[PDB]
Formats: structure tokens, C-alpha cells, sequence
């Protein structure tokens, strides 16, 4: 049994809600309002964030109706407008994504729409109707936070609406009826992380991954890093017909890194892993070279550019082929696939191919694993 | 069973008054409209407040929904026994059931009137109330003065007055379990 | 030094406000409004108490023109109008002085005046006309807490001011506006006792006195007790004019209680003062009996009703004349003056000549005294 | 030396917005009674509410007097420099002062009217917008589509259109250093 020999503030917040809980990007509360007479759309809460790009509340009808999105893209505030088939965004205010708290709210108020940061606006766009719509003697108006009702690409200006932040204080057309407040006390998955550091968090029980290209052939991973068990897979290629693990980077004791072609290794480098201090595991591979690097300064190899040779040309024979990148863990193969084959805790950002790797864009992000936050180094 | 976990509960208050009655159902995928059983009927125009939270991690594990009725200006019909429903396939789902009764102070139907009497002249002044809560005890007052022991006690409805040599003032109050709520004062004129 | 063997809770309660602060009547806020438009009069608060009468808020204009006057009348809630020249008053509801925590509020809804405990109504009056006057383009309204702009005797049902209450969760036609909250923080003075037991509570740094008669002549004191020091003044009389303390209970040490007749002794009697507990200290005078009781068993004089007569006869001839009547101590007398000096410390209510000594009623109370509340024993 | 204690702060928001200045003053004895003063001037017909304290055991020893002035829909006049002022005996006391500036998003003053237009036939449009704070850059649309790389470039103010061979639409954004306001939409009408 491994032990986390570094462990995290995993301290949530009672208070707080997760908009990023599922992958699946459904929303993580939906309300249905019917009123008796027009009603003015006012929402506001508290909202933390980190990551630059998501959806914080739908609201209004139909699809194809009217209604108006609020969302965080570039780190900044967006908002999209249908008013009956007429399209239209609009994007201003500050910087959202500072990993600070602060206030947002939007509101009908006389016959435009007001958006506020802290209280003071930033947009003011005219409008021309109201968002609650009249059905059957009654006004209706849907609203879903960290989400929408439909498919991002009938929005108006598509937007990946995972969104990883956290909310609190909020009152959804005025009411502190706690009824959300309740359930989110029950579920622990639904509340936050207390503080919030950057960079995406892995607890050691699943993994992400992508359908990434390699094709000659590159792969050049850079992975900035702070564990919080001794051993764990960093970076990984799988070849899923023949459940191969092609390449891999990861940690194992005593106590170092280890990149590796299927079952043999290729390299080691000794890292103190359990100081809580970020470190940046570096590999870069291509015919010929194979070398793996450790806050710049490389490690000895296993092989011999003889055997070396008799992997690298089974590996660029790997890429011929489909190939899927495994963040954090590999799926379930025999223990003698690869050098290492537990999941791994910790903080740690990937960059693949001098491309930067965003949770939300994956392919499939376990839903333990935050996107764009770590929990603080509980010191000791 | 029944996928109900929360029931509605119980609102009383006098009228006017806004309160809301609320329910807690945990379902299966895609949750079910809740619909409102008031009497057994059901609520078509009501302000109705849906919460839906997913517990899964698509849209077909399980779901919480929680419905609040709200009623705002409570009146007199808004009272009797108030219950959710919700259709699970062909078959049907109500939760026990709760109840809103109207409960306040006196309120006045008919109060004293001004009055210009000639002197020495007989004439008469009028005080309804109604509840709930009932009985609502009457009790009139001359120039800030009771003119009996307490409510209930003395003239009520309707008040006799001989005749008045001067220029005089009457009040009624109306009291019920709740409280009292004491009426305008009326200037009776003399001439 | 003496010091206390009986220590009580004496925590405050920096959210709060103490209405009986001052002896002298005065209002302990006193707010003025100076408004642009029409306004409705709103206010509420939450309130704790025992004192059976006492007077809550008022507000209004000058005292003959219109006004109301929310007050506490035989512990329970009584409203007086004048809406010029006209007077009245009225009362109901439910008990207010049980000592617990409660919700009440004044306000102007419809053209009546209502009145509720708990957010439910009790009263409701009807009015011909608003509060707040029209005054130079502005309308204005004045508004007191526990204590009147003007003399009681002015009122329209004559009743003595002093109430000892406790309020908070205050809001004065509606604003959080903390100023209040703010110098009650840094002035311990105005807030009340977190916890509170019933009874009359001497810290032991004053004392209250009355104008009582006591013409033949009778001299009975009944003092329910908790003591707080082992030496102190219970009851006394005290003549003015030659400084002498005619008569005289008190506690001393060893340990015990003291009736007296200036500077001699007359019987004593064993307490337990440092045990917490209520005992009830009782004297009996008048010519030819002189006894003292505690807990319903008397202690053997010290005198002979030789001496005993040559003690009553001094008495009664001091009688003869004015005399003031002290509860808690004395006024800087010689030390000579009478077996016990020293202010006494802790809860006791007194019962002089069959009845009830109201410290409100007094001539004057010193004001750290609490009227109707005790801080609880604070159990070591 | 100056009675006061707390002077005025500062408050600054967009046109419509309420809030508060406020002084604390300790006095000895019945306290007195405190005006505002605006850029010098005595405001005689303002929202105050004055709050005393009586610090000692008759109304004769200190007091802590705090006055709160109250602009409730904040305009443009509002703006200033505010100070309180007592009188004590014939002297007079002045508070520090307190700024109070308007500043918010841009104010439209004419926007893009709808029009019914001749194909192929010249018109003009207009999109007028004040502050502060200033300088506002404005910024056209049609069918939704910026008219230029980036507010303050491009036609503002009055935009010229050649013609239309189908009837179109045109907005009009307004930008400053707190944000931006979009103005209505307007619709051309082709024959
Ligand atoms: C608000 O959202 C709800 C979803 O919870 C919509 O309800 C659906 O409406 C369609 C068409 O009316 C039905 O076919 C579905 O079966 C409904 N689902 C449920 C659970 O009732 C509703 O239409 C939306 N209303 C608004 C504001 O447009
Ligand atoms: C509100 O209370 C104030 C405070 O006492 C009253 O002001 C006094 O009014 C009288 C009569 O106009 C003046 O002679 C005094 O000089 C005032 N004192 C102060 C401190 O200004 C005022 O009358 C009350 N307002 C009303 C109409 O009830
Ligand atoms: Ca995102
Ligand atoms: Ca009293
Ligand atoms: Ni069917
Ligand atoms: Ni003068």
C-alpha cells in the first residue's frame, strides 16, 4: 500500500457551490420558474474562478426562443443574446479568472440588461422584451447554472461551457430560500475547495486523456509537477487494441522518475518528490534522441542507443497508428505492461507538443479531477 | 414507494401575508414536473419555484427536485390542505399533505361614522367585525372612555346613544385570541 | 480587602443595547430624521426583559402636537397616541416580561398603526394622520429609545420610564446603518448582561435609597439574598442630619448576619454567604420585640431588653423624625457608625413594611444597580 | 479643538445610485445640531438622520452625535466636495471634507433610429453618447458586425450608408474606462 507522503488541504467549503462537479458539462442546477404576473430576471452571487473559459447561468426558454448566457471567456465576461432568432454577444469588464472572490450579477432593469462586477457595472446592453415568457396564464423562465439546456453549438458564438469555479451568496430572483444551500451540505462532492491554488489537481483515482497526433515524429512533454505520493504515471501513450502502453513518464522508489517504452525503461533521474516544492519533469523523444530531464539536469540511461535503437523504432511504429494520451493513469492493464501503473495525487500541469493541455478539453476527464485548481500544501 | 422525502408543511398566518409551502422528491433520470393538490384539485395559476439537482454524472442516474409554492397575498381562499404530485410513467405520486389556514387579528366591516346630531336627540352607531379566529368580542369607548367592563360586554353592532348635549367622540374596539384592532374614532356634532 | 467569594457571571454582551443604563430616565439613543419625501415609520427590534414597566420608544414630534409611545405597563405592551391634543391608549398582547428573547415591532401600514410580537400583530390602531411632520421642505420625525423627549407626568397615562431591558437586532425604519452597534462596542456600559436571572443586582460600588415612614412605628425587611462577599449593608436607615444609622442588617465574619441599632449589635445569626445560594435574611421590629430571622430560625441577641429597651427607645425617637431608607450600603459614614459599612455584592430583592421595594421607585439608584436582572452564578 | 472625531468619506458611482456621507462628533452637553455643507454652501433640503448618544448620566455631561447625509438617486448636481458644520455658542465647527463624484458607464443621447428606405439610396444614421468618466469611444454594427477594428475607430456619432439593396440593421456600442454599453438595434426597411 502507498501512502501520500505529502498531503493537501483537501478542506471543502459548506457554503460554497462546484460548477465544474460534472464533465459532462450538464448543468449543476436547474430551476423552473412559474410566475403569476411579468417578473424582472435578477440574479447575483459570489463567484471564484481560475479557469479562463465557461458558462456561469443560462436563463430564459427555448433553445431557438429567447434567453441570454453569462459565461467567462478569455477570463473575461461574455454574454450571448437570443431574442427570437436574432444572435448577438457581447464581452467587457475586468479580469474574472484572478482566483479572487468577487460579486457578479445580472439584471433587467428598465429595457436593457446590466451586468455587474462588485456592484458597479460593466455592461449595459438594450434588449427588447423580457425574458420571462408568457405560457398558458402564466410567465415562465429556466435557469441553470455551470451549464445550459442544450448543445454548445447552437449557442451563438460557441464556448467549451466547463467551467471549474466556485459559487456562493447567490439569490436567484431574489430569496434565500435554502433549498440548494441543503443538499450541497449532504454532498461533498457539490462544495469547494476552501483555498484555491493554480494549476489542475489529480486525488489518485482516475485519469484524462486526448486523441492527440505525433506524426517523422515528436513528443516533447513538460510537466510542471508537486506530488504528493512516490509513485504515480506523470504522462502516458496508450495503444488500446493491443492494451500497449507505447511510452511513459512517472515516479517510483529510492525515489525517481522514470521514462520508459512499454515494459523497459529508457532513463531514471532521482527527484525529492516529498517537499511539496513544484518540479519540472521534462521529456523529449524522436528518432535518435531519448533523453528525460529534471529542472534541467538529465539522467543517465538504461539503455545503450543499441537497445535504445530496438525501442524507439518500436514506438515510432506505435504512432503509425491511433494513439491515446493518458494524463494521471492508464487504464486497466496487467502490472507488467509498464515501469509504473498507479494513478497519480497531486498538482500537475502538462504541456504536449509545446501545446498546453486543458482538463476541460479532453476527451474524458475523470470527475475527481479539478481543471484549473489545487488545493494548498497543508504544512506541517 | 413513493419518491417523495420531504412533505409540504403548514402556513397560518392574517391576510396579506406571503409564505411559502415546499416539497422534496428524489427520482430516478430526468425528473418529473411537480405539480400542486390543493384540496385535491389542481393548482393551474400558482407561483411555483422548481429546484432540480443532478446526483449523477449524466442526466439519467438520480436526481433531487424541490417544489415551493409560494402564496403571496394571503387571502381566504388560499386556505386548505396543499400537497405535491408527480407522474411517474401512467402511475401517480401525492405527498402527505399540508395545510394553510387564515389567522389574525379583527378585521372591521363596519365602523363609526361622523355624525351632526341636533342636541338632546336620539341616534345610532354601528360596529361589525368579522375574524378568523372567531368569536371576536365588541367594545365601544365614549371621549377615550370604555363603557363597559370588557369585551364582549355592553352594546355591540350597534350602539344606542340617548342625546348628547355637547359635541362628543366614539371608538369600538373588536377583540379575538389573536388580539385586538381598535377602530377609527367617530365625531358626533351637536347643534 | 474583602474580596469575592461567590463570583458571578459577569459577561457582556457587545451586541446588544441596555435601556436602563441611565437612572435619570433619559433616552439612551435619541435619532433625528430629516427626510424629502413622505415616509411610513418602521421600527423593530428584538427585546429581552423582566421589569414589568417601562417605556420602549418614542417617536414622533413635539410632545403637544403628535407622537407615540410604545411601553411595557404591568408587563405588557402599551401604546399611547396623540395626534394633537387628542389622547389615548391602548393595551394587549401577549406577557412580554418572561425574560426571553422576543420580536417586536411599531409601523405605519394602511392608515392604521400596527403593532407585533414575533411578526405576528397584536394591536392594531387606527390613526388620522402620519408621523413624520412637514417642516421647511423636509419632513421630520424624532425618535427615542428607553426614555422620553419630555416628562412622564406629560404623557397621556402618567408611568415611570425606567425600564431594564435589553434590545438588539435593532433596525430604525430600515437600514443596518451601524452607529449604534459601534459605540455600544467600546462602551461596556451599554450592553446588557448575556445571561439574565431575575431579581435586583448590586455590584457593590452604590447604593439606592426612598423617603419611607414607618409611624406607633413597625420596621419589617424581608431580603432574599445570594451574596457575593462575605461583609456588606443589607437594608438601613440613615438620619441626614447627625449621619446616624438608626437601624441596620447587615453580613459579616465567623460569617454571619447582624441586625443592629447604631453602633450596637442586637442579634447575629450564622449564613453560609459563599455557597451561592437564595436565603432569606428577615427582621421584625417595633417596641418590645427585636427579633432577627434566616431561613425561619432566629439567633440569640445580644442585648438583655434592658439594653434592648435602651436601643428601641433611640430607635423610635429617631423615627420621630425623617429618615432615609438605604438597600446596598451607606453613605461615607464613620466607621463607627454601625457594625457593617461596605457595599454589599450580589442579587437581593427587598420587601420593606409588606412592600416591595421597586429600585425604579427609588429616590436613587445608583446606576451600576440593575433593576430586574441578576447575571447568573457562574458555577467553578 | 474641533469637536469631531470621524469626517466624511468619499463616494462614487453611476447616475442613480444611493449611498452615504457621514460625520462623528463628541460634544459636552445637549449636542448640537448638524448641517451639511457642499462646496461651501449650507444644503437646506437634504436626507439626514442624526443619531446621539448620551455618554454620561444626565444630559448635561458628553455626547456622541453622528450625522449620516443620505443622496439617494445619485445625478450629476450631487456632485461635490461635503463637509459637516455645528455651532458651538457663536463660534462654528467644520468637518474634514468628503468628495462625492459621478462615474459610471456611457449615457446614450441618441441612438440609431429605424428608418424605411429606397433601395440603393444614401442615408445617415446617428450615435451620440456622454459620460463620465470621458472620453467615450463609440463603435458601429451592422447585421451585427463591427464596422471597424476597435471602438473610437470608424464613423461615430453620425455614420453614413451609401445604400441597401435589403433591409438591414445597425447598433452602436459606447465605450469608456468603467465598460461598455450597446445601444438599440435599429432596422432599415428596403422597398
Ligand atoms: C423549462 O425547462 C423545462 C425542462 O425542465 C422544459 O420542460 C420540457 O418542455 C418540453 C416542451 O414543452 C416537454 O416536451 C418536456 O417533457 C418538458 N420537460 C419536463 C420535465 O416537463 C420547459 O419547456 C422549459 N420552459 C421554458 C422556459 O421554455
Ligand atoms: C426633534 O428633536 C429636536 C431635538 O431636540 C427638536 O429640536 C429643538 O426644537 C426646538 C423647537 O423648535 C428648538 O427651540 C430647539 O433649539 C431644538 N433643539 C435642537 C438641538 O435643535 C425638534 O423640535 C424635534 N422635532 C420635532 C418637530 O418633533
Ligand atoms: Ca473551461
Ligand atoms: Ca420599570
Ligand atoms: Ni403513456
Ligand atoms: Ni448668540
Amino acid at each position: 500500500d502507498i501512502l501520500p507522503c505529502v498531503p493537501f488541504s483537501v478542506a471543502k467549503s459548506v457554503k460554497s457551490l462546484y460548477l465544474g462537479r460534472m464533465f459532462s458539462g450538464t448543468p449543476v442546477i436547474r430551476l423552473r420558474f412559474k410566475r403569476l404576473q411579468p417578473t424582472r430576471l435578477v440574479a447575483e452571487f459570489d463567484f471564484r474562478t481560475f479557469d479562463p473559459e465557461g458558462i456561469l447561468l443560462f436563463a430564459g426558454g427555448h433553445q431557438d426562443s429567447t434567453w441570454i448566457v453569462l459565461a467567462l471567456r478569455a477570463g473575461r465576461l461574455e454574454l450571448q443574446l437570443r431574442y427570437n432568432g436574432v444572435g448577438r454577444v457581447t464581452s467587457s469588464g475586468p479580469v474574472i479568472n484572478h482566483g479572487m472572490w468577487q460579486t457578479i450579477s445580472v439584471e433587467e432593469l428598465a429595457r436593457n440588461l446590466v451586468i455587474k462586477v462588485n456592484r458597479d457595472a460593466v455592461m449595459k446592453i438594450a434588449v427588447a422584451g423580457d425574458l420571462f415568457q408568457p405560457e398558458r396564464g402564466l410567465y415562465h423562465l429556466n435557469l441553470t447554472v455551470g451549464g445550459i439546456p442544450f448543445h454548445e453549438k447552437d449557442l451563438v458564438q460557441p464556448i467549451n461551457p466547463r467551467l471549474d469555479g466556485c459559487m456562493r451568496s447567490w439569490n436567484w430572483l431574489n430569496g434565500e430560500d435554502t433549498t440548494i444551500q441543503e443538499t450541497v451540505k449532504v454532498n461533498t462532492r457539490m462544495q469547494c475547495f476552501s483555498v484555491t491554488e493554480r494549476g489542475s489537481f489529480y486525488p489518485g483515482s482516475g485519469f484524462a486523456f486526448y486523441s492527440l497526433d505525433y506524426m517523422t515524429w515528436e513528443v516533447e512533454v513538460v510537466a510542471h509537477i508537486r506530488p504528493a505520493a512516490d509513485t504515480g504515471v506523470l504522462f502516458a501513450l496508450w495503444a488500446p487494441d493491443l492494451r500497449a502502453v507505447p511510452l511513459s513518464v512517472a515516479l517510483v522508489d529510492k525515489q525517481l522518475v522514470v521514462l520508459a517504452v512499454e515494459h523497459t525503461a529508457l532513463a531514471l533521474m532521482e527527484i525529492k518528490v516529498c517537499d511539496g516544492q513544484e518540479h519540472v519533469v521534462t521529456v523529449s523523444l524522436r528518432d535518435g534522441e531519448a533523453t528525460l530531464e529534471v529542472d534541467g539536469t538529465r539522467g543517465q540511461s538504461e539503455v545503450s542507443a543499441a537497445q535504445l535503437q530496438e525501442r524507439l523504432a518500436v514506438l515510432e511504429r506505435h504512432l503509425r497508428s491511433p494513439v491515446l494520451t493518458f494524463a494521471g493513469g492508464l487504464p486497466d492493464v496487467p502490472v507488467t505492461s509498464a515501469p509504473v501503473t498507479a494513478f497519480y495525487r497531486g498538482c500537475m500541469t502538462l504541456e504536449v507538443n509545446r501545446r498546453l493541455l486543458d482538463l476541460d478539453e479532453a476527451a474524458y476527464k475523470h470527475s475527481d479531477i479539478t481543471a484549473h485548481s489545487c488545493p494548498p500544501v497543508e504544512p506541517a | 414507494e413513493s419518491p417523495f422525502v420531504g412533505n409540504p408543511g403548514n402556513i397560518t398566518g392574517a391576510r396579506g401575508l406571503t409564505g411559502t409551502l415546499r416539497c422534496q422528491l428524489q427520482v430516478q433520470g430526468e425528473p418529473p414536473e411537480v405539480h400542486w393538490l390543493r384540496d385535491g384539485q389542481i393548482l393551474e395559476l400558482a407561483d411555483s419555484t422548481q429546484t432540480q439537482v443532478p446526483l449523477g454524472e449524466d442526466e439519467q442516474d438520480d436526481w433531487i427536485v424541490v417544489s415551493q409554492l409560494r402564496i403571496t397575498s394571503l387571502q381566504l381562499s388560499d386556505t386548505g390542505q396543499y400537497q405535491c404530485l408527480v407522474f411517474l410513467g401512467h402511475q401517480t405520486f401525492v405527498s402527505q399533505p399540508g395545510y394553510v389556514g387564515l389567522e389574525g387579528l379583527p378585521y372591521f366591516l363596519e365602523e363609526p361614522e361622523d355624525r351632526t346630531v341636533a342636541a338632546n336627540t336620539p341616534f345610532n352607531l354601528s360596529c361589525q367585525a368579522q375574524g378568523p379566529p372567531e368569536p371576536v368580542d365588541l367594545l365601544w369607548l365614549q371621549d377615550a372612555v370604555p363603557l363597559a367592563t370588557a369585551p364582549g360586554h355592553g352594546p355591540q353592532r350597534s350602539l344606542h346613544v340617548p342625546g348628547l348635549n355637547k359635541t362628543s367622540s366614539f371608538s369600538c374596539e373588536a377583540h379575538n385570541a389573536k388580539g385586538v384592532t381598535t377602530s377609527r374614532t367617530a365625531t358626533i356634532t351637536v347643534l
